[PDB]
RNA sequence: UUUCUUGCCGGAGGUAGAGCUACUGGAUGGCCGAUGGGCCCCACAGGGUUACUGACGUCAGCCAAACUCCGAAUGCCGGU
RNA sequence: UUGCCUCCUAAAAUGUAACGGAGGCGCCCAAAGGUUCCCUCAACCUGGACGGCAAUCAGGUGUUGAGUGUAAGUGCACAA
RNA sequence: GUUACGGCGGUCCAUAGCGGCAGGGAAACGCCCGGUCCCAUCCCGAACCCGGAAGCUAAGCCUGCCAGCGCCGAUGAUACUACCCAUCCGGGUGGAAAAGUAGGACACCGCCGAACAC
């Protein structure tokens, strides 16, 4: 006999890239994911695949607003 | 023992409102350099605010409730006119040339537009 | 109707926790918490002998006076943690409660009398909950199925309570059903 | 305080975090000594090698 | 045989024989009930045949409650196979049995007769267990 | 086949400036839209060639 | 010294466990009674009854790698 | 059986094998794309010519159980 | 400054919701009156929009009071667990739930504007 299963696709490495208070450049992608399990906060863009990615430097905030989990960029104080 | 059965035109009226003043909002926010100015519009008088959305307070108002307005002799629109050159005197005492306009989940005409074409014509950029 | 408090003794525990609690176990100390109306948790040890002779006597709602640090304090069992397989008790919940106050319990319906003879009782509620004063809690009712035939269904409205005893359960609740006897042909039906 | 702690065990067969702390409290044979300060820091990497060395408390 | 209806997965990993049985643990509906002191994966087969020991002892005039149903499934591979080529079709309905677990009630108006019935029941169980009481 | 390339072209210069795809049973008409022309410099018709 | 180790601080998570009147399925016994079914009035209509059958609902006891209202310990990323 | 996509196995970052457990793809849409503006399902209860469990109409309850071209998962009622 | 007041916001967005009982109209918010005018209905001035002020707090909105349903929720204990002892089972140090209980809770905070006081 045989099995007709055997299938699988490529682990596409999903998950978010930058934790808490780890300090980004602009453009830096932040999460990577299928829907808005994060939404955008401030100073954050979602792509065109849900990534999302900062739009300011900063260190990256992670907070609930109206219960959707958001990530946000924060402004770090100049030296 | 009289129980009203469904919902009034009013509360239908005053939630839908909110509904899509919440939808123009996931866009237009204000801020110090670039304040909100969000318009109220009620039957009888029309409100407007200043409003940097980052410390939630008010820089300037104006409204129809104010004397120099009821005065006006001209009708709702002519009031919205003036109102719309009040907002804009007090916003540039504020230091504030360029807003957002916020038409608070009303359509844009009539009044709204009044209002604002009048803001503009004083110099408000927007 | 008026029940007397059991003395145990207790002493505040110096430690908490999962190894402390089995160290107490291993020396035949039961763990308690007493809390009250007060909002002052309380962390006690009481002994296992003593604390488990007072439950066969007076059942698991048992008004006790604890002496803690020579200080009497009235407390009523609240809720007990029983280990499924060893059967001994782990942990005790014990309520602060003043005399006359009210205290929602819930108590043991026991059945007794000769069901019509071709009947079989079946019990449906172990338990009914129950508004009572701190010592007027009985610690059994019992309900007569003396005579009742075939289709009967006692409700936990019809349990007689005594004097200052009021029923918090709602009236429809089943306590025992009454049915007739099952048939072998049944037995083989049933579980099929 | 201070604490004495000596090696008493091997290190053949310890995990990596064993192995590494051992060496963050200078120790690198069996029976040999350190004497370190009692602090949060100390009593960290004990935990870790608890089983591997013998704590004696100075002062 | 108690057989589910319908599985949404009929090929199953194993019931996990691990900890001890957190639910179930006190006769709820007889007087007396069978509570499993080990673990175990108890068939269709073996509760049809501890029910009707049960049946059987007591003839007629009590209830008899099976507090667990046999629906996870384990496969076989067909005789004489050789290892790979897919996992097999399901073949044994089990229930995951923990120790705590009270597997069988009964009401009947005699102890003596229901604790014998009962005791038939344990003879057919691959596991060890105890007659308990509603009491404490 | 059902959906083929097509090449759009514009009208003024007629540089095949773009390719993409229709249903030629949706539209069997030649598509006719407006894009940007880079030799026009400017938004023109396009014509599929 | 950027590596590693230990303490502390900032993070995401859905495993262990648990829970399910929180969803998708499985599922035990009561109670209630649509639904067919039998029968009496007898017209096929409107109804009154039955050792049948049982939806939906409700009370209590449960189960799951591809269930989750919940949810660790560890591990991992960063800062110090 | 061989490439690609989704889930579980996978041990709460990522990654993770087997002739392990389940499915899908080799397209489709000139709008089912862009933008602006507006709206809120499904199910259930009640009333109404054909019309019935269910067509279209009216009122009420209903926060999401519907719907998202097409597998599955993550999302989406603020709507996607 | 004080108000049964009108807006715009905020809260890791219900401790804030749902529901019940009672009450409020000074300026506001509202229903409300009416389609000449900008504008509007896949039909309908119902809605959207405009022009008004005869009526009314009956609803929305607002205030007070109920723990009935939702919601939040310890302490302790347990389950589980990292590391370490332990020839089979178990145990120690550290971390520590879910459920349940005591109980909480009929929201709280910021800016502007009314009206009245000064
Ligand atoms: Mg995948
Ligand atoms: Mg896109
Ligand atoms: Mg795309
Ligand atoms: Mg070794
Ligand atoms: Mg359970
Ligand atoms: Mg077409
Ligand atoms: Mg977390
Ligand atoms: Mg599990
Ligand atoms: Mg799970
Ligand atoms: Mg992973
Ligand atoms: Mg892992
Ligand atoms: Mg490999
Ligand atoms: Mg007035
Ligand atoms: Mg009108
Ligand atoms: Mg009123
Ligand atoms: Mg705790
Ligand atoms: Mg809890
Ligand atoms: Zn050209």
């Amino acid at each position: 006999s045989s099995s007709r299963n055997g299938r699988d696709s490529a682990a596409q490495r999903l998950g978010v890239k930058r934790f808490g208070g780890q300090v980004v450049k602009a453009g830096e992608i932040l999460v990577r994911q299928r829907g808005t399990h994060f939404h955008p906060g401030v100073n954050v863009g979602r792509g065109g695949d849900d990534t999302l990615f900062a739009l300011a430097p900063g260190a990256v905030e992670f907070g609930a607003k109206r219960g959707r989990k958001t990530v946000n960029i924060v402004p770090v104080a100049r030296p | 023992a009289h129980k009203p059965v469904g919902q009034n035109i009013s509360e239908v009226r005053r939630n839908a409102r909110l509904r899509r003043h919440a939808r123009l909002r996931k866009k237009v926010a204000g801020t110090a350099e670039v304040p909100r100015l969000v318009v109220n519009r009620s039957a009888r008088h029309i409100h407007v605010q200043l409003v940097n959305d980052l410390n939630g307070t008010t820089l300037a108002a104006a409204s129809s409730i104010e004397a120099d307005v009821r005065a006006i002799d001209g009708d709702k629109k002519a009031h919205s006119v003036r109102v719309g050159q009040l907002i804009a005197e007090r916003a540039k005492a504020a230091g504030v040339e360029t807003v957002v306009f916020d038409r608070g989940g009303y359509t844009y005409g009539g009044r709204i537009a009044a209002l604002a074409d009048a803001a503009r014509e004083a110099g408000l950029k927007f | 109707t008026a029940n007397i408090p059991n003395k145990l003794t207790a002493n505040v525990r110096t430690r908490t926790g999962k190894g402390a609690s089995r160290q107490a176990r291993r020396d035949g100390k039961v763990p308690a918490v007493l809390y009250g109306h007060g909002t002052d948790p309380q962390h006690l040890e009481l002994n296992a002998r003593d604390f488990a002779a007072v439950l066969r006597s007076h059942g698991t709602n048992a008004i006790l006076t604890l002496d803690i640090e020579g200080t009497e304090q009235l407390a009523l069992t609240k809720a007990l943690d029983v280990h499924p397989i060893r059967r001994n008790i782990q942990h005790a919940d014990l309520l602060v409660v003043q005399r006359g106050e009210k205290v929602t319990v819930e108590v043991t319906v026991l059945v007794e009398g000769d069901a019509t003879p071709g009947t079989l009782v079946t019990q449906d509620a172990n338990t009914i909950e129950i508004e009572a004063e701190a010592l007027s809690i009985p610690e059994q009712l019992t309900v007569s199925v003396e005579g009742v035939e075939a289709g009967t269904q006692i409700t936990a409205g019809q349990i007689s309570l005594p004097e200052g005893v009021n029923l918090i359960s709602d009236p429809e609740l089943l306590v025992v059903n009454v049915v007739e006897a099952p048939s072998a042909e049944a037995l083989e039906e049933e579980g099929a | 305080a201070e604490l004495k702690i000596t090696q008493v065990r091997s290190t053949i067969g310890a995990r990596w975090k064993q192995r590494e702390s051992l060496r963050t409290l200078g120790l690198k044979k069996i029976r040999q000594s350190v004497v370190r300060e009692d602090n949060a820091q100390t009593r960290g990497l004990i935990n870790t090698v608890h089983h591997l060395v013998e704590v004696e408390e100075v002062g | 045989m108690l057989i589910p209806r319908k599985v949404k997965h009929r090929k199953q990993h194993h019931p996990e024989q691990r900890g001890i049985a957190s639910g179930g643990t006190s006769v709820s509906f007889g007087d007396y009930g069978i509570q499993a002191l080990e673990h175990a994966y108890i068939t269709n087969r073996q509760i049809e045949s501890a029910r009707i020991a049960i049946n059987r002892h007591i003839k007629r005039g009590g209830k008899v409650w099976i507090n667990i149903f046999p629906d996870r499934p384990l496969t076989k591979k067909p005789a004489e196979t050789r290892m790979g080529s897919g996992k097999g079709s399901p073949e044994w309905w089990v229930a995951n049995v923990k120790p705590g677990r009270v597997l069988f009630e009964l009401s009947y108006p005699d102890e003596k007769t229901a604790r014998d019935a009962l005791t038939r029941a344990i003879h057919k169980l691959p596991i060890k267990a105890r007659i308990v009481t509603r009491e404490e | 086949d059902v959906r083929p390339k097509i090449t759009l072209a514009c009208e003024v210069c007629k540089h095949r400036n773009y390719i993409t795809k229709k249903n030629r049973r949706n539209d069997p008409d030649r598509l006719e839209i407006k894009k940007f022309c880079p030799n026009c410099g400017t938004h023109q018709p396009h014509k599929e060639s």
